[PDB]
């Protein structure tokens, strides 16, 4: 269920630059030994994307205006998921992703959402 | 989208300095309204959060010149918008540019406010006896009040008391004031606060049935405000008049002028007023000590018509204020398009009011209200040129702006334009990249782009 | 463009009556509605009578079966007769054609002068 | 529905007169607005005129505005239409219909409609 | 409407100008060619659907 | 015969025309006149003009 | 009364997106707040199908 934990202090984000990372395949075509200028939504170079890092419980909502670059490293597989939605109120509907340790499970529903929500 | 790869070497705990291509996953059939967002980790409860890291970005609209392998695998990619080398690769179609000089886009500034700046508005439309009135109308019998040609600006309405209804029917109040109609009626009384609801297209009510009936496809305006501060009479207000009683329903706007005797039985009564024999008019009771549902309220009300005859009511203007020196929307009542208003010097003729010129362009328009002859002329515009010595050499690269004084976008300014990353000496050697008017600029030593 | 109305008044008179009446001139009166309006300074709005064309009449809740008008074309002029005077009754009355659903061609006249006080 | 018919075509002399009085079985016009149309032989339905019913003004026409007057008793029904000096071109298919304001000006249920002719 | 007759018209001399009676047309048009001017106009064989 | 115009039967008549290469056989009543020779005029045969 | 239709909004909304939001416009500049009076109107009509 869900429950209100305390003893969470603020602190405020760090920031890196993003090196020429962030392309991928815009349709399902296949084209080989060409230049092709697509005019999908891709991720600027050198963006100064934000670095949360988690070593403290440290996970604020942040907006989606048109994609998110999430890119994780670590060993001990920590991120398990993601959760959406626009308010998490349980007014609006909402996505969910979790990714188990063997299936992973999508479902978007009206779930009775809070602020701290883990695993 | 998703991709897995291992790390070479036991890094800074930074992004990787490489290149890797994303391939599409899942296809949900979603598109519910999302903004934002949340990741949940694994807290290892023995409470423990591991050790976690992500970098979160934000996707931007942009261009990219995606360079695909002989086995359909992305390699190289040209963000095609960060740095002048980047679009000229990006408008070149390649990735090692030679040296020379290259065009790659044309700059151009975008306008700042919208002006209109329409004329006068001269004929208001009577307006002073339909909302100041002391006694507008009965509710038994309303009347009427036929507008002519003017233009009906509903903005003057803020001077009236404060929390009062406004709902226009048909019409949209946004663009409530442009429409040019043909005809408008004005049809104010005065009634209770919870008979407020009953003044509506269809709508189930005692007054709104006996006493003033609205049509169903009614496409006009309803206005009522409070009225308990100066239509409240302690000593027995009766001065208005609702009738209750009635054989059948009114027509849709019909005038009950007729005000014989109610027969609720059967025994003929001519006149008498006694028993089984009523009056079908009864007097309202304002007091201000009543609820907000018995205060008085001055209802008025606007039909609209429209038919195919001269428009004689119509919609007032903006006329913004007008802005110089800046390229700016201008809409002077007969153009619409970009250009910098500046005072002119041209005498125009007390008939003229356009201004055209050799080119068969307009370069000067007259204000409507506050005649004045201006000078329109377009905004600041040009090419932009790329100076690069080779990708094999450098990635340095100059931006000529051709025909711009750089004023208003080292900085040096030439006859060809205005050269911005390069520097100029006062050295003469041979012309390497040619620029103009004599200017040549080459990659000589500290090595950077010289100009001379 | 002529009026001929409000031709008359009363003084102290406790315990009487008013006679005051009315006339009209020749005109195309034909759905006219004849009634009283005092003019007590701090009360301008006050109705009394009703002259609705069927002949039928409407008396205000407050002075019920107190107020009695009577119509009368012998000399086309309208009389009302009340009684029970009561003593804050100084006001200016007028005899207004142009009654209450009106007030576009409204017109007035000048004012009987009828004062009361014990 | 409603089963209105006109009455009142006929042969004019030049600079007569004529009542193109028409009448109706059972409608809302109270709330309406009533006009004439006029069908020159090989033309379309051109305006004549309108009188309204929430108010009671006569909308003229063009040029020949200054000759033709409209009027109603609104008893039960009734549309008149008065001629004076009827000239060469007067000569058309008069229909005495009407139509509904506070929506498009497509005319509502129209009439049989008669001929007046002059010579 | 059924069985619409398609009559054929052939050696004639068609005079487009007396069609104009009572019984208000649909605004009369031709989608295709002129309506007016008609008479100047030579045809080889015209059908008449009624 | 109490229904109102908006459903009642219109006699429509369509009329279709056909022109191919072929000599046409019914035009208006229009008066030919005249023809003249060795002088410039405005011809207006059938399908010349 | 169960079929809503909407009357006007602050710009032409994109296609193939819906407009769920029942919130009351300010056409000035004093704040509303849910009042709907003068420069604030309800977005949201209704239809009379008889
Ligand atoms: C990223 O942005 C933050 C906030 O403006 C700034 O402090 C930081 O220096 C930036 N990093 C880079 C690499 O531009
Ligand atoms: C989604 O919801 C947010 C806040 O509730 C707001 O931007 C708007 O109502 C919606 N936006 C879109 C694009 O649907
Ligand atoms: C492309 O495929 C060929 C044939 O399988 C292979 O030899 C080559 O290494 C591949 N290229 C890359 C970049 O993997
Ligand atoms: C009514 O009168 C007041 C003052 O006399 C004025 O401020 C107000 O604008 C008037 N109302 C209208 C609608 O003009
Ligand atoms: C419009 O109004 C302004 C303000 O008084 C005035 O200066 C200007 O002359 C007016 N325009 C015309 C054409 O009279
Ligand atoms: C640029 O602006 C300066 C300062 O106004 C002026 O002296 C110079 O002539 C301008 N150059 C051009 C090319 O307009």
């Amino acid at each position: 269920q869900c429950v209100n934990l305390t003893t969470r202090t603020q602190l405020p984000p760090a920031y890196t630059n993003s090196f020429t990372r962030g392309v991928y395949y815009p349709d399902k075509v296949f084209r080989s030994s060409v230049l092709h200028s697509t005019q999908d939504l891709f991720l600027p170079f050198f963006s100064n994307v934000t670095w949360f890092h988690v070593i403290r419980f440290d996970n604020p909502v942040l907006p989606f205006n048109d994609g998110v670059y999430f890119a994780s490293i670590e060993k001990s597989n920590i991120i398990r998921g993601w959760i959406f939605g626009t308010t998490l109120d349980s007014k609006t509907q909402s996505l969910l992703i979790v990714n188990n340790a063997t299936n992973v499970v999508i479902k978007v529903c009206e779930f009775q959402f809070c602020n701290d929500p883990f695993l | 989208y998703s991709k897995h790869t291992p790390i070479i070497v036991r890094e800074p705990e930074d992004l990787p300095q490489g290149f890797s291509a994303l391939e599409p996953l899942v296809d949900l059939p979603i598109g519910i309204n999302i903004t934002r967002f949340q990741t949940l980790l694994a807290l290892h409860r023995s409470w423990t959060a591991g050790a976690a890291a992500y970098y979160v970005g934000y996707l931007q609209p942009r261009t990219f010149l995606l360079k695909y392998n002989e086995n359909g695998t992305i390699t190289d990619a040209v963000d095609c918008a960060l740095d002048p080398l980047s679009e000229t690769k990006c408008t070149l179609k390649s990735f090692t540019v030679e040296k020379g000089i290259y065009q790659t886009s044309n700059f151009r500034v975008q306008p700042t406010e919208s002006i209109v700046r329409f004329p006068n508005i001269t004929n208001l439309c009577p307006f002073d006896e339909v909302f100041n009135a002391t006694r507008f109308a009965s509710v038994y019998a309303w009347n009427r009040k036929r507008i002519s040609n003017c233009v009906a600006d509903y903005s003057v309405l803020y001077n009236l008391a404060p929390f009062f209804t406004f709902k226009c029917y048909g019409v949209s109040p946004t663009k409530l004031n442009d429409l040019c109609f043909t005809n408008v009626y004005a049809d104010s009384f005065v009634i209770r606060g919870d008979e407020v609801r009953q003044i509506a297209p269809g709508q189930t009510g005692n007054i709104a049935d006996y006493n003033y009936k609205l049509p169903d496809d009614f496409t006009g305006c309803v206005i009522a405000w409070n009225s308990n501060k100066l239509d409240s009479k302690v000593s027995g207000n009766y001065n208005y008049l609702y009738r209750l009683f009635r054989k059948s329903n009114l027509k849709p706007f019909e005038r009950d002028i007729s005000t014989e005797i109610y027969q609720a039985g059967n025994k003929p009564c001519n006149g008498v007023a006694g028993f089984n024999c009523y009056f079908p008019l009864r007097s309202y009771s304002f007091r201000p000590t009543y609820g907000v549902g018995h205060q008085p309220y001055r209802v008025v009300v606007l039909s609209f018509e429209l038919l195919h005859a001269p428009a004689t009511v119509c919609g007032p203007k903006k006329s913004t204020n007008l802005v110089k020196n800046k390229c700016v929307n201008f809409n002077f009542n007969g153009l619409k398009g970009t250009g910098v208003l500046t005072e002119s010097n041209k005498k125009f003729l007390p008939f003229q009011q356009f201004g055209r010129d050799i080119a068969d362009t307009t370069d000067a328009v007259r204000d409507p209200q506050t005649l004045e002859i201006l000078d329109i002329t377009p905004c600041s515009f040009g090419g932009v040129s790329v100076i690069t010595p080779g990708t094999n050499t450098s990635n340095q690269v100059a931006v000529l702006y051709q025909g711009v004084n750089c004023t208003e976008v080292n900085v040096f300014q030439t006859r060809a334009g205005c050269l911005i990353g390069a520097e100029y000496v006062n050295n003469s050697y041979e012309c390497d990249i040619p620029i103009g008017a004599g200017i040549c600029a080459s990659y000589q030593t500290s090595q950077s782009i010289i100009a001379y | 463009e002529v009026q001929l109305v409000e031709s008359g008044g009363g003084l102290v008179q406790p315990g009487g009556s008013l006679r005051l009446s009315c006339a009209a001139s020749d005109s195309s009166f034909y759905d006219y509605e004849m009634s009283w309006v005092r003019q007590v300074p701090g009360k301008t709005p006050e109705w009394i009578g009703s002259m609705y064309p069927s002949g039928r009449t409407y008396i205000n809740p407050s002075l019920k079966s107190l107020v009695t008008i009577s119509r009368d074309n012998s000399e086309n002029m309208l009389y009302l007769q009340m009684n029970s005077l009561r003593a804050e009754d100084t006001a200016m009355y007028y005899c207004v054609s142009n009654w209450a659903s009106g007030s576009t061609g409204d017109y007035w006249g000048q004012g009987t002068l009828v004062t009361v006080s014990s | 529905e409603v089963q209105l018919v006109e009455s009142g075509g006929g042969l004019v002399q030049p600079g007569g007169s004529l009542r193109l009085s028409c009448a109706a079985s059972d409608f809302y016009f109270d709330y309406y607005e009533m006009s004439w149309v006029r069908q020159a032989p090989g033309q379309g339905l051109e305006w004549v005129s309108t009188i309204s019913g929430l108010g009671g003004a006569t909308y003229y026409a063009d040029s020949v505005k200054g000759r033709f007057t409209i009027s109603r008793d609104n008893s039960k029904n009734t549309l008149y239409l008065q001629m004076n000096s009827l000239r060469a071109e007067d000569t058309a298919l008069y229909y005495c219909a009407t139509r509904s304001p506070f929506g498009d000006y497509a005319f509502s249920y129209w009439g049989q409609g008669t001929l007046v002719t002059v010579s």
